[PDB]
């Protein structure tokens, strides 16, 4: 075949060479966004994490260490947003300073910038409830390259001896969130001050994945044009950072929706939607053409038994031939035999014990129903299964129910995310109209009587997002839902609760599950949140394509921040194949024993109802199984065979399953 | 013995490692434990082990600790536990138990399929245990051998209960609402009966067989209708069947025909004009 | 987890002795005081 | 220092079955993909 291999000196030194020269070649490639004399756009957003604090103040310093005292006079007057150009390193800064009223505001803030800067207080603590959760949240939606800085030392004493105590002592605790940094710098000295600027005109910024591969315009100056009485075209002058935008695909704006393009002009081409426009709907009238087969519309009404059928009995048939004997008052005994023929603050608070206290008995008594003697079992769960593995037999996906939602059919049906995911993505890349580093005029279409609440783009953050394909459709959605910490509480799984994933916030009835893998894809209903592992919540909203974090919140007008931070995690899959099983469990006392054959009590109260779960297996937490023989009494006690030997301190129960379907959601705002 | 009940304890893994010490058990005489935890196909000693604990609770498999030679030993219940999952795979048997038929080398059971229609379970116990390989390799060849039969009696025309299956020692056959002449009283034709009971051996010795032992019990009568009565002549006799040219087939035969002749006089009191059929004319006859 | 910024050090069961002491301690937990159990020198038993 | 290509689940059976929650990492002065253990973590919450 080929000979082999004797690599000389030259050929090593310039293998290298090439590998290096590439190198610096790329990276100069991916230094150019940032050309500080035409085309950069550093988007640095100050964070005080103090009460007692002023960012004003902590924007002072860093540009009066650039020796700028204009620059400084000028921003005084009315703005909050900056377009600085430092002349020291030729860059160009964009600089950002929230509403710090507002908690989301802060984190809308944040998800944009290219940098975070973390104001810190000499003289007052962090707060627990405030400014750690900043620090965390923030954290946890992302962040790019964040930057550690105090302005209060010279409140402390004025030896430098005592202030370099507190200097530590931050930094250990900046440590703890931070561990990527190990320098807390004080601008009270002119170095360290110098030195930040200098990071932060230098310093390339780190990415966060699903901000950077969906492009986002932070708006400078927004102008709107009548077109139509009802409506015209949003104009947005702004840079284009990440990914891109493409005039068929739509744009996201928080706290205003999802809108459609218009028109896209560059000023360093014009580019127009065209007939390849994403839709403004969300269940796509191709969704109720994809799910035409329904394969089982099973009808249990006409059921003599539990519907168990692949596992269990026989369908018995029973003929009923009855005829009415005249004798005057007389038993059923009699009469079958003669003839036989043979041929606002209170509510809360109640309800809310009322959950923890049903948490609590979920805890030490998981799913487990009780019967009353005038309940008739059968009736009560008539509509319910009794599978004997739940992992090993075949629910379906496809079946037909009035317990489903309506919508069902019309969803998104992605046969593979993994795949679908990065298709869409490189489709994105490929058919950019709009690269990263381009200045922008943005005409999208847009609804009159929001001009209202619109506000001006200096004192406000205003950012404009893009969405990927079929982003607006609703799909079936699983996320992984992980606990915030210090919360003890309870939360159900059919509670409101906003879900924020990308930069969009959904209001949630999420159904709790266990991701624990299943060759059939059935996984058991959990009715409160575990208090100690990842769980899984599934439910019906808007597709994301590139696995954003997402925060769990239920907001609170009482909290100084409007919102309760319940848990985080990821969008994991649009899966519609994850079918979720409320189970239930019927609890007996075992009565009396004989060596192989065990009477069991309390767990049906009539024989006919005991008739009817025949079939149906009976196991003990004590770990043990069998099955039930006939009945005994008139009042339900049922004789029953079992693998071990059992006492009275155990108890015999029956797993019954039933569809549980997710719920529809609705945009959150304000 | 057979207790079925407990089949329905087993999950997919149980049955796949009772299957693992099956291939194990007919290739290698004692499976150790080391054996049933590579060729199972299986993850850990988790699974295995749990799957062994509920064989051998459930008696299906036995501990075999011969001076540290450890091993395991597959009963009767492994067997037939495995013929039925077989058949469970095969949507052929879905219930069973009623016990109408406890011969030497075979057991007879009352089954039923998916859709109710009931049927008959023949499994075949040689030696009933001390087992080696003889008992259960010669069962199954027993129930082999009594299916092809069986298939072969179906296919020609001879009215004898129609063979499904045959899993292993074990087959699954027909239910057939009839009575044997013990339990008969009378009959609206009997010269047409026996007509057809003389015919039938008639054409068995024209095939190639004669079933050595044609008596009373042997043939069961079905009934199709109450109100016209129509008679069918079951006739269950396999391994005791005789092939014409063994030296003693004469007797055999004759013996056949007297039995016939002597019943059909003593209970229904009716004997055959014609002369009965010898052996010879049916030598000629195949 | 986490320590709040009060780290600023300048302007439950009983606990164990550092050092020195510590091995003190255990010369008396060993030689001085010496605790044969069954034939031989029990270290970390529970009820026996 | 490398970055996680693919989480892998990857299952070594005997005698031990480890339900191997390991990585494809690929790393970064090479271009070298690898696989890798990540140990003490039951649920892998902590690498994506």
């Amino acid at each position: 075949g080929k000979p082999d291999k004797q690599v000389s000196k030259l050929q090593r030194k310039n293998k290298a060479k090439q590998l290096r020269a590439q190198r610096i070649l790329d990276s100069i490639e991916n230094r150019k966004l940032f050309e500080g004399k035409n085309g950069a756009a550093k988007i640095i957003t100050i964070v005080p994490l103090v009460n007692d604090l002023d960012p004003l103040d902590i924007l002072y310093k860093l540009l009066k260490c650039a020796d700028d005292e204009g620059i400084m006079v000028q921003e005084v007057d009315s703005k909050r947003i900056f377009n600085v150009h430092i002349k020291k390193f030729k860059s160009n800064l964009k600089i950002i300073i929230p509403d710090m009223t507002n908690f989301l505001n802060i984190l809308d803030c944040a998800k944009v910038a290219d940098f975070v800067v973390f104001g810190l207080s000499g003289v007052q603590e962090v707060d627990e409830e405030f400014g750690e959760q900043i620090i965390r949240a923030l954290e946890l939606q992302g962040i790019a390259s964040y930057i550690g800085v105090i302005s209060n030392l010279s409140a402390v004493h004025e030896k430098e001896k005592f202030q370099l105590d507190v200097k530590q002592s931050l930094e250990s605790y900046f440590k703890h969130f931070f561990p990527s940094e190990e320098r807390v710098y004080n601008l009270e000295k002119n170095s360290d001050a110098l030195n930040v600027l200098r990071t932060l005109c230098q310093r390339l910024p780190r990415s966060i994945n699903w901000r950077d591969n969906r492009g986002y315009v932070v708006a400078d100056f927004v102008d709107f044009v009548e077109t139509s009485p009802d409506s015209g075209d949003l104009v947005i002058e702004g840079t284009v950072r990440g990914i891109g935008f493409n005039a068929n695909r739509l744009v996201h704006i928080p706290d205003f929706g999802d809108f459609q393009l218009n028109k896209i002009e560059k000023i360093s081409t014009v580019f127009e939607s065209n007939m390849n426009r994403d839709t403004l709907d969300e269940y796509a009238p191709e969704g109720t053409e994809d799910w035409s087969d329904y394969d089982e519309d099973f009808e249990y009404d006409g059921l003599t038994t539990a519907r168990y059928d692949d596992h269990g009995f026989l369908p018995g048939r029973e003929q009923t031939s009855k005829k009415a004997a005249v004798p005057k008052g007389t038993s059923d005994y009699q009469a079958k035999w003669y003839l036989d023929d043979v041929i606002s603050p209170e509510e809360e608070e109640r309800q809310l014990r009322e959950f923890r206290d049903m948490e609590k008995e979920d805890r030490e008594f998981p799913d487990e129903i009780e019967l009353e003697p005038s309940e008739s079992a059968i009736e009560r769960l008539k509509r319910y299964r009794g599978l004997k593995n739940l992992y090993n037999c075949d629910w379906q996906v496809d079946e037909k129910d009035p317990s489903s939602p309506a919508e069902w059919k019309r969803l998104l049906r992605i046969g593979n995310y993994k795949n679908t995911k990065n298709r869409i993505i490189k489709e994105t890349k490929n058919e950019a109209q709009a690269i990263a580093g381009d200045r922008i005029r943005m005409f999208i279409r847009f609804p009159k009587f929001l001009l209202e609440k619109i506000q001006d783009p200096k004192q406000l953050l205003f950012a404009v997002y893009g969405l990927l394909l079929h982003e607006h459709k609703n799909a079936v959605v699983n996320f992984s839902l992980q606990r915030w910490e210090q919360y003890d509480k309870p939360v159900p799984s059919q509670e409101p609760i906003v879900v924020q994933y990308g930069v969009r916030r959904y209001t949630i009835q999420p159904l709790f599950s266990q991701g624990s893998n299943s060759p059939n894809n059935v996984h058991k209903y959990e009715r409160f949140l575990h208090p100690d592992t990842v769980s899984v919540a599934t439910c019906i909203a808007p597709v994301d394509f590139t696995q954003s974090p997402a925060i769990f919140f239920k907001p609170s007008p009482t909290d100084a921040k409007n919102i309760e931070l319940i848990g985080h995690g990821t969008f994991l899959n649009a899966d519609h194949s994850r079918i979720l099983a409320k189970r239930a469990i019927l609890t007996g006392h075992p009565f009396r024993f004989h060596k192989t054959v065990v009477t069991v009590r309390y767990m049906f109260f009539r024989p006919e109802d005991v008739e009817w779960f025949k079939s149906i297996p009976l196991f003990t937490k004590s770990g043990r199984s069998g099955f039930i023989k006939e009945s005994l009494g008139t009042h339900g006690y049922f004789k029953a065979t079992f693998d071990g030997k059992l006492s009275a301190q155990d108890v015999v129960a029956m797993s019954l399953y039933k569809r549980m379907w997710p719920m529809p959601s609705l945009p959150w705002n304000g | 013995k057979l207790d079925t009940s407990h089949m329905r304890y087993l999950t997919t893994d149980d049955f796949r490692v009772l299957q693992a010490v099956e291939q194990g058990s007919r290739s290698h005489e004692v499976v150790p434990t080391p054996l049933i935890h590579q060729i199972s196909g299986m993850r850990s000693q988790s699974g295995t082990n749990r799957a062994i604990s509920d064989l051998a609770k459930l008696s299906l498999i036995s501990k075999m600790r011969n001076v540290k030679y450890d091993g395991y030993r597959l009963t009767y219940n492994g067997i037939d536990y495995l013929a039925l999952k077989t058949m469970l795979n095969r949507d052929t048997v879905y219930s069973v138990g009623n016990t109408i038929g406890v011969g030497k080398e075979s057991d007879i059971y009352k089954v039923s399929d998916k859709n109710g229609n009931p049927r008959v379970m023949k499994i075949h116990r040689l030696g009933r245990s001390n087992q080696g390989a003889n008992w259960m390799h010669l069962s199954r060849l027993a129930a082999n051998k009594e299916y092809q039969f069986m298939s072969m009696l179906y296919s020609k025309g001879f009215k004898v209960p129609e063979p499904f299956d045959n899993s292993r020692h074990i087959v699954v056959m027909e239910l057939i609402e009839g009575y044997p002449m013990r339990r008969l009283r009378k009959h609206k034709n009997i010269p047409k009966l026996y007509s057809d009971l003389m015919c039938f051996i008639v054409d068995l010795a024209n095939s190639g067989l004669i079933h050595c032992d044609f008596n009373e019990f042997n043939i069961m009568i079905k009934d199709k209708l109450e109100d016209e009565n129509d008679c069918g002549f079951v006739v269950i006799d396999f391994p005791q069947c005789i092939s014409i040219q063994h030296q003693d087939a004469d007797y055999y035969f004759q013996r056949d025909v007297d039995c016939i002749r002597r019943f059909f006089k003593k209970k229904l009191k009716y004997e055959p004009k014609p002369d009965s059929s010898m052996l010879d004319t049916e030598g000629f006859g195949d | 987890m986490a320590k709040v910024h009060g780290s600023l050090a300048r302007a439950e069961k009983p606990k164990k002795p550092k050092g020195r002491a510590y091995k003190r301690l255990l010369y008396t937990r060993r030689f001085v005081n010496v605790t044969l159990v069954n034939g031989k020198r029990r270290m970390n038993p529970g009820p026996s | 220092k490398g970055i996680v290509l693919e989480k892998l689940g990857i299952e070594s059976k005997q005698p031990n079955s480890a339900i191997r929650k390991c990585v494809r990492v690929q790393l970064i002065k090479n271009g070298k993909k690898v696989t890798a253990f990540v140990p003490n973590d039951g649920c892998l919450n902590f690498v994506d």
